[PDB]
């Protein structure tokens, strides 16, 4: 960080950003959860 | 994370060698007036509420809390000329707050590297100690005519130039009186006391040898006055002593309490049976006396002082020649203080006070010193302490060199000769200490009201002619030498001086970041 | 000498950030790379999208390095010309904006 | 003891307003302040210097080394550096060339004056030595001229005037840069040599069309004025050429209306029948002279209605859209048309010359090409200027610019008249000034020696920003200076300057083959304004401020 | 260049630190001017306890109230110092050291530099030491007349209270002294009269006593009030053990031993009491009128003063520590400490002894003694004030007769010493200078600094100073031609001159010597000093 | 012309102490101050003198006549009712009789 | 006796508006103490806008910035009039009215009383008009002497 504040984008700490593994899993289960309601 | 929790954030490159140039330069720059005979005074307010006015350097720099990390350093710098000398504070900083004011526009415009610098800087000091050396004359340390004129060069500056006449009389005394032969005189300032007494005159003073107490006497009968003292220092007291192993006895007859208190009372009377043995005329203790020992002591008429000051006591022997004993049973008539003569207790309403004359070399005086006020008594106090120390060096070595602005010039213009001969990278720095000793001169002038201007680019004229005793003088500003004035100052209190101010401007120089919050 | 105070003038307005020292100009590499880290794996026919949804809760996916600076607001001086060479190569060939 | 007595009898003015004196060090920190941004724009001199980002409240971001537009942006609060940023400003507005040498010249005059301040000098003594100088040093650079612009126009002759000046502006490749803006300045020329008319220049005739995508490589210069505009009714490439003829109205196509209360008024179902059909053969009749007169594009300074809209297709009519004054005022001196209120026929003599107008893409959108041809020369031409990103374009235009102010300085005065550059201007001034402060006897001698130093910062500075050492550069430098002159003429050793990097050690033998020169009526107002900026601070005794 | 040290230190340098000496000093000065001189005004201090004190010397005013100024705090501390040796002074330094700063900043205004103004004052203070001895008049003092007596104490208690307290208080301070005396030793306490501070009949109906004086009553009813004649026996032992410095118990077996561990703590209390009862009966028994008393420093346990009742012996105890050697020289006696060695020799002796009962508390009264080396003086009041108001006047009073013993040289008051300075400081002619026009400019600023004092005792009076100093000069010129030495003094009833030797006025030597001495360093200082600053860590 | 200058003495001594003097008011204001007391003791004079009820912070209510029993648990902030106040101390523990005439 | 007519109400007297009228004036002049002559300082004015005014003139030092004390607010007036007719005087008068209440302060703390101090001055001022009649010199318009008109602008 070298001690001074560093922003890319407006609105940092607000926004959230997934990747590898685990983005992958939230998309499947937010599917299935989809999913068991459709198909009851 | 956050990583280090102590300045994250830096400040490096020329913006950290700004700050410490800056910060130097105002620690000097407030003390700019307090050089030279017409010096003004600062006034410091502590915490506490105690006022304290003088114009001394390090008393000023010491009692300012400063926030700046790198200027705290230019604080200690006046500790070390104070420790060691205790003369030229002021001109200390003066010189050190130059230095890094000229080396300034070097890092930022020549781009010399620090340790370049610091080279040069090395090899300027030797160069200037050596020109010290030169212009510095031998004279007689056994002249007491000679010294008087010696101890007048700290006080021109200080407000008792007044009682100079009688202030040289006070502390020539004084330096002679506890110097002995063994490191030479080895003197020391612990062996010297001054004591503060409020009101009376300052015209009026004497230095008298021995310890001045401000106890009164434990018993209305004791005689004031004695022809013929003797003391004899009892570090134990006068009290019953209770063994610190917390004995319990257990009284069973009706005869053992009573007893208990009689043999309280026999060993009280044997211990002053020991005492006057020698029968001491006087007697001094630190610690408390009890009401039972002071009749004991009435028949051989033993004069008692208790709560006497730790220090004090070592004081009393080496005046009285007594030698201290804690235990009763050792008292011998080596002991027993001799050759001292008269004691009284003079009257006076704020306290009493008690009088010691002397007739195995060191010894001890303590100075008097009567002030009208107790805050103006306080600056006579620091202005005698200055003035003895210059009696020191004098007496160490008898080296003296020229002041006044005499010896700051006189190494300038010998940098200004070897400057043009070096041709290479080192010549910049090399330049930036003949520029640094102009600094105290030019005080002087911009002190008396004068033109720096027109003295100045006729006295380097001057020390080319092949005189180094050229000065400035403080109250007319002419160019007349100080052989005719009669300034001189020793060589140590210009080489402590040149030295520090050289070492200290090497060390702020190496500082490229400022990092705060560790907190250890 | 108006008051006893005396303040220091700061030749700066109170707020203005610092410069110079040492990596100062490593700051604004870092800041590209940073962006650079979303763009490589977009790059190739087997590449990955980026989901991105802004304040308004629009809904986009984009592995086009124009339409991905579009979305973000950047505010950082030197990322910003990430987003100017993105513009410019998509308005006039249109492709090759991730490379 | 306690508590001070916090300056008593304060309260004469308001707890805002403090006092800042030359004494207790003040004048020292006002210098002081200086060094704060000076250094800023130390590393931004030269060819090789470096642009400085500046963030407005805004958001608005300008990347440029120039010192008087950095200035702009910034909030200043010391009040004496307000002297030297208005200072900068004054110098890009009138000669609109040496705006750094200015802030870093005033800059090193207040630099040198710290060492004068603590030996003694009085502030009225210092300034008697800088005025004293710089009339000396003004004379000493009509003295040490070379060379003359001579002709106008040439194709080399236009090498060594902007291209020296666009060098430190965005160097990237010098011939890339030096021709666009050398062709857009020999059209808008009068020439008409021999005739003994007096020549005339505008320095806003010349201007930069901001366009993002391609490469600088593709840059051209166009002869006519580029604007982003969509045509109404149809796109035309005019490829049955004969030229065309043009005219321009300042007011809109309309039917004239009434300024006040403009109504509708019908009596009778008689008057209703006829009033559609009315306004249609107004606009017609109206219409009609115009097409009959054989004007194929009229510009329009405000909204046209859809009605007038309609016969201008019929007969095949441009339309174009100039909002605003100085957009449409231009066009006319293209064309050298006279624009007119009324709707009726033009004068034929008042009617342009346009030979072709072409609508293509460029950046992306549609851009009318009002470019001229070899004969019929029009003026004030623009230069289409390419780029990746918009921050370069915003200083290149600034940078173009700066050589069309450049081409204002051969008009007033006599000639060019070319001086050395690479800072070989200001270093051979340190020896004429340096044997000038010895001819005054006196205390003054003192503020002209260090006059002279103060020169120093320019042969520095180009060192330093090409990660050069100054130490063994810079006096290197003089011993082509210390052998003087000799016994016979014909000396070239005035040409020697700082060379940026490659082998160092001097070098570039004499600038005359560099060909880079510096403006002679450039460093005349440089030096003064930057004189006359450190007179200012060292004039002020005392400084007060409000509110902080 | 001080906020780059620290950013909450703050300084005033050159002019800026000179307005606050000048105005700080002035408004010290013109509140405790208005207490100069007999017609000056009476300050009531009040603190948040309630107090109240009523007294017109500065040197309370200043202890009470804490100056936040810190240049005030020179002066208060300087004025501090001149009531301790001296006892007198407080309020004529404080207007000695505004003024001389009010006067030497007209000069500087004026372009003069500060350093060549401290210079005019030093060497016009040693012309003042000079021109001192000549003025003073010494005295015989070996006659002890009270005429010379009355009216030089007198004039001290004029700057106190009215003429009708003083008058009655005048006897009093000059009594003060007496049989306190010694020609060869030269050694003069005013340490051993004791201040009694009481409510009894008014502050106006105060006496005298020519013996010491208890505030320690009867413990027992049996004992006599009165006694004819009463040998003092001084006892520094406590009768009553209040503590056992190595601890002890007592372990009985049985309960027959409880009574007799009880009497085991009994014989250690009589054989103190056993030497006591035979030294009195040692010198006669069955002697009527002849009584025997004890004082003793440490408590008396209340079981033995039965012993003492049925002998009909008055005993006293926890009395202060400035008593014993006060016994010494009122009694004749000698101070003894245990009952172990007795005589009739170390007992001392009393004319007449009696004890009056005041409020709740009883007061012993020892008088009628043959050579009594020291005396007492009874300050009694109507109120809580009455006590610290008389108190005040009389210890400054004290030390305004004993210079007079310790000085045979008397110099005259009524400001008649400040305006004979006048004159002699004008013109100093070539005797000192050191400089050409430096030293003559701070000369002339304490010549006439040292006219404000004559002036403020005129404008406490409501006359114009400037009328009563013009016919003062006008006499001078005069007595110089006719041959015929005089002083002049100032007058407040008629607003006129007056000779303070025929009025009776007359100032102490170290008063005057220390006040001249004393303002020149402190006005000196504050002339030095440039800056004032403040720094430190909170 | 909006602030006052504060006077220079105001930074001497300390805001809390406060000052009455000759012509800066006391002289006989400060004696209208202390008639509301003296009226109090007027009404009790006499046979026909009325009683005061006094509530001490203790709560202790105390009716008499008296004019040194009232002062004595009355707390006055004004010093110069002390004074009076402390004159009919003196007239209750030497005398004990006339405390109101002394009043 | 004000605080009981008003209930909160700041007023000074006497030796308290003694020292108001002599002490604000004493400040106001040593700003223009150094203004005065031809080598005065120079003074710059940076409002809380942003405009900067730079000038020797001391009216502009008195509208520019504003003045708590209402001592100097009578000063104010009379400096800023006299350079309204006259073009010139405004630092004078500034000088001459805080340095008349210095000179006659210190008899007023002799006791003297300030109406016959201020008698004096009008018997004073009117010596300075009959002396001003012999004092200056007449000068003829029919010369047209430019030197004459070179010297005095300069001034």
């Amino acid at each position: 960080e070298m001690g001074r504040p560093f922003i890319i984008v407006k609105d940092q700490g607000n926004k959230k950003r997934q990747h590898g593994l685990e983005a992958k899993k939230s998309h499947i289960l937010a599917a299935r959860s989809v999913a068991s309601i459709i198909k009851t | 994370v956050v990583f280090m929790n102590a300045s994250q954030e830096r400040t490096t490159g020329r913006q950290a060698q700004i700050s410490n140039i800056t910060a130097a330069k105002a620690v000097a720059d407030v003390i700019r007036t307090c050089l030279g005979p017409k010096a003004m005074l600062k006034m410091l307010l502590d915490p506490m509420g105690g006022l304290v006015l003088t114009n001394d350097g390090h008393a000023i720099l010491r009692e300012i809390d400063v926030a700046h990390p790198a200027a705290k350093s230019m604080l200690e710098l006046s500790r070390t000329q104070d420790e060691e000398v205790g003369d030229g504070t002021t001109t200390v900083i003066i010189l050190a707050g130059e230095i890094l004011a000229q080396c300034a526009p070097y890092l930022i415009e020549k781009n010399i590297h620090p340790v370049i610098i610091i080279q040069a800087l090395k090899k300027a000091l030797t160069d200037a100690l050596e020109v010290i050396k030169q212009v510095s004359k031998p004279v007689d340390v056994e002249n007491d005519a000679a010294m008087k004129k010696l101890i007048q060069a700290s006080i021109g500056t200080k407000y008792v130039i007044h009682w100079s006449e009688k202030m040289c009389e006070l502390a020539l005394d004084a330096v002679k009186t506890v110097r002995k032969d063994l490191n030479f005189e080895i003197d020391i300032k612990r062996y010297v006391r001054v004591e503060k007494i409020p009101g009376g005159d300052v015209l009026d003073s004497r230095v008298l040898k021995g310890v001045l107490l401000n106890k009164d006497v434990v018993h209305p009968k004791m005689s004031r006055h004695i022809e013929n003292p003797r003391v004899v220092l009892l570090d134990c007291p006068l009290e019953y002593k209770k063994g610190e192993s917390q004995t319990n006895i257990e009284i069973e007859k009706e005869e053992d309490w009573n007893r208990i208190l009689q043999i309280e009372e026999e060993q009280v009377q044997l211990m002053c049976e020991q005492i006057l043995a020698v029968r001491p005329t006087l007697v001094i203790t630190e610690k408390g006396v009890s009401d039972l020992a002071q009749h004991y002591l009435l028949k051989g008429g033993c004069s008692v002082l208790r709560r006497v000051k730790k220090s004090d006591n070592n004081r009393i022997a080496r005046v009285t020649g007594a030698t201290i004993v804690n235990r009763v049973e050792d008292l011998k008539e080596s002991d027993v203080g001799t050759n001292c003569g008269l004691f009284k207790v003079e009257m006076i309403g704020d306290e009493y006070f008690s009088f010691l004359d002397n007739c195995g070399l060191q010894k001890a005086c303590t100075i008097m010193l009567r002030g009208g006020s107790k805050d103006i008594l306080n600056e006579i106090d620091r202005n005698l302490q200055d003035a003895m120390a210059v009696a020191r060096n004098v007496m160490l070595s008898p080296s003296l060199s020229p002041g006044g602005g005499a010896t700051e010039m006189a190494v300038s213009v010998k940098l200004a000769e070897k400057a043009k001969q070096l041709e290479g990278i080192q010549q910049w720095p090399y330049q930036a200490v003949a520029d640094a000793m102009e600094c105290i001169p030019r005080t002087l002038i911009q002190n008396a009201g004068g033109d720096p201007i027109r003295l100045l680019s006729q006295l380097r004229a001057k020390h080319a002619q092949g005189n180094f005793t050229t000065g400035i003088d403080g109250d007319k500003g002419k160019i007349v030498d100080m052989v005719s004035y009669g300034i001189w100052e020793p060589e140590v209190i210009k080489q402590q001086s040149v030295k520090t101010a050289i070492e200290s401007a090497c060390l702020l120089l190496r500082v490229d970041d400022i990092v705060s919050g560790v907190r250890k | 000498n108006f008051g006893s105070q005396t303040p220091t003038i700061v030749v700066l307005k109170e707020g203005t950030d610092a410069s110079q020292g040492k990596g100062q100009i490593i700051s604004n590499i870092n800041a590209c790379v940073a962006v650079q880290e979303a763009l490589k794996p977009t790059l190739g026919p087997l590449g990955s999208d980026i989901l991105i949804v802004t304040s308004n809760q629009k809904t986009t996916i984009s592995n086009d390095g124009a339409t991905i600076l579009k979305l973000l607001d950047v505010v950082h001086p030197a990322a910003k010309t990430l987003v100017d060479i993105s513009r410019a190569q998509d308005a006039e060939v249109g492709d090759g904006t991730t490379s | 003891s306690l508590r001070l007595p916090q300056n008593p009898n304060a309260g004469l003015f308001k707890q805002g307003y403090n006092s800042y004196s030359n004494a207790d060090g003040q004048i020292i920190k006002s210098i002081a302040a200086i060094r704060e941004l000076h250094q800023m724009c130390l590393t931004s001199m030269g060819p090789c210097g470096r642009n400085k980002i500046i963030v407005n409240h805004l958001g608005k971001i300008i990347i440029t080394n120039d010192a008087a537009t950095m200035l702009r942006e910034l909030d200043i609060v010391h009040p004496a550096v307000k002297v030297l940023v208005m200072a900068t400003e004054q110098q890009k507005i009138d000669m609109g060339d040496g705006t750094n040498l200015v802030m870093i010249l005033a800059g090193e005059l207040l630099n040198v004056s710290e060492k004068l301040i603590s030996m003694g000098l009085s502030a009225v003594e210092i300034i008697q030595g800088y005025n004293m100088a710089r009339k000396f040093t003004l004379k000493e650079l009509d003295e040490m001229v070379v060379g003359e612009i001579t002709d106008k126009n040439d194709k080399n002759e236009l090498l060594k005037m902007i291209k020296p000046v666009i060098s430190s502006k965005k160097y990237g490749s010098e011939d890339i840069l030096s021709e666009l803006v050398s062709e857009a300045v020999s059209h808008v020329l009068p020439v008409a040599q021999q005739a003994g008319e007096i020549p005339y220049f505008n320095v806003d005739s010349i201007r930069v069309v901001k366009i993002m995508g391609g490469s600088l490589s593709n840059s051209t210069v166009i002869k006519g004025m580029v604007f982003n505009r969509e045509p109404e009714g149809h796109v035309k490439s005019l490829s049955e050429d004969k030229k065309h003829k043009v005219a321009v109205f300042t007011c809109p196509l309309d039917i004239a209306n009434t300024e006040t209360k403009g109504t509708v008024l019908l009596h009778n179902a008689q008057e209703m029948l006829d009033f559609s059909k009315g306004e249609e053969k107004q606009i017609d009749a109206m219409m009609k002279e115009i097409a009959d007169m054989g004007v194929e594009c009229i510009v329009a300074g405000a909204g046209v209605g859809e009605l007038a809209l309609h016969y201008l297709n019929r007969y095949g009519i441009l339309v174009l859209k100039v909002p605003s004054k100085f957009e449409l005022r231009r066009l006319c001196r293209v064309c050298g048309a006279t624009p007119l209120p009324r709707l009726g026929a033009p004068t034929p003599e008042e009617l342009g010359l346009v030979e072709t107008v072409k609508t293509m893409e460029i950046g992306g959108d549609r851009v009318t090409v009002f470019k001229q041809e070899q004969g019929e020369i029009s003026r004030t031409s623009t230069i289409i200027l390419r780029g990746a990103t918009q921050n370069n374009l915003d200083d290149i235009e600034r940078a173009i610019d700066d050589g069309v102010a450049a081409v204002k300085g051969l008009m007033k005065p006599s000639g060019g008249k070319l001086l050395p550059g690479a800072g070989a201007t200001e270093i051979e001034l340190i020896s004429r000034i340096t044997k000038y402060g010895e001819r005054t006897p006196g205390l003054l001698q003192l503020a002209i020696k260090q006059f002279a130093v103060a020169f120093e910062v320019v042969p520095r500075t180009l060192a330093e920003t090409a990660g050069l050492d100054v130490n063994e550069v810079l006096p290197n430098l003089y011993a082509a200076h210390n052998v003087t002159e000799p016994g016979a003429v014909k000396t070239d050793h005035l040409y020697k300057g700082v060379d940026i990097d490659g082998e160092s050690d001097e070098g570039v033998k004499d600038i005359r083959e560099e060909n880079i020169y510096d403006m002679l009526a450039t460093k005349k107002f440089a030096i003064n304004v930057a004189t006359e900026a450190a007179t200012t601070v060292l004039s002020i005794d005392q400084i007060i401020m409000a509110k902080k | 260049s001080l906020q780059l040290l620290n950013p909450k230190a703050e300084s005033l340098r050159r002019d800026a630190a000179l307005k606050v000496n000048v105005t700080s000093a002035e408004g010290l000065q013109s509140v405790l001017e208005t207490n100069l001189g007999p017609k000056g005004t009476l300050k009531m201090l009040v603190d948040g306890a309630g107090n109240i004190k009523l007294t017109k010397d500065g040197k309370v005013l200043l202890t009470e109230m804490q100056i936040q100024s810190p240049t005030a705090v020179l002066i208060a501390r300087a004025a501090a110092a001149q009531d301790e040796i001296t006892g007198d002074g407080t309020t004529t330094v404080v207007c000695l050291v505004g003024e001389l700063l009010r006067q030497a900043h007209r000069f500087i205004q004026e372009g003069v530099h500060p350093r060549i103004i401290t210079d005019g004052f030093e060497i016009a203070r040693k012309e003042s030491m000079k021109f001192l001895d000549e003025f003073k008049i010494s005295k015989t003092n070996l006659s002890n007349d009270r005429e010379f007596l009355l009216q030089v104490a007198r004039s001290s208690l004029l700057t106190k209270v009215d003429a009708d307290l003083t008058e009655v208080l005048t006897p009093i301070v000059t009594d003060a002294v007496l049989s306190v005396y010694d020609a060869q030793a030269d050694n003069l306490d005013l340490h051993m009269v004791e201040i009694m501070q009481m409510q009894h009949l008014s502050p106006k109906d105060t006496t005298f006593i020519k013996g010491l004086v208890l505030d320690h009553g009867g413990r027992h009813p049996d004992m006599p009030t009165r006694v004819k004649n009463a040998y003092v026996l001084i006892l520094n032992v406590s009768l009553e053990y209040e503590k056992t410095e190595v601890n002890s118990g007592f372990f009985y077996s049985s309960a027959d031993q409880r009574d007799k561990l009880a009497a085991s703590e009994r014989k250690f209390v009589d054989a103190k009491l056993k030497k006591i009862i035979d030294l009195k009966n040692e010198v006669c028994g069955m002697d009527p009128d002849k009584g025997f008393v004890i004082i003793n420093q440490k408590g008396i346990d209340p079981m033995s003063l039965d012993v003492f009742a049925k002998h009909n012996i008055l005993a006293l105890r926890r009395a202060k520590r400035r008593n014993m050697e006060r016994l010494q020289l009122v009694t004749g006696g000698e101070a003894q400490n245990s009952v172990e060695d007795l005589s009739p020799q170390i007992l001392g002796f009393s004319g007449l002894v009696y004890q009056e009962t005041i409020g709740e508390e009883k007061f012993t009264y020892v008088t009628e003694n043959t050579d009594p080396k020291s005396c007492t003086i009874l300050i009694k009041g109507s109120t809580h004030y009455a006590l610290a108001q008389t108190k005040d006047a009389v210890r400054d009073g004290l030390r305004a007769v004993a210079n007079v013993l310790k000085d045979k040289n008397i110099i005259p008051g009524a400001g008649a010493f400040y305006i004979a300075l006048s004159r002699y400081l004008r013109s100093a002619n070539m005797n000192k200078l050191g400089a050409k026009g430096k030293t003559k400019t701070g000369i002339e600023a304490f010549a006439e600094a040292l006219l404000v004092i004559p002036k403020t005792l005129v404008k406490n009076s409501g006359f114009d100073p400037l009328d009563v100093l013009a016919m003062v000069e006008d006499e001078l010129d005069d007595a110089q031609d006719s041959d015929e030495t005089r002083y002049v003094g100032v007058d407040l009833n008629i607003g006129d001159s007056c000779d303070p030797t025929i009025e009776g006025i007359w100032d102490s030597y170290r008063v005057l010597r220390n006040a001249i001495t004393g303002a020149t360093g402190i006005a000196s200082n504050l002339l030095l000093c440039d800056e004032l600053l403040r720094a430190g860590r909170s």
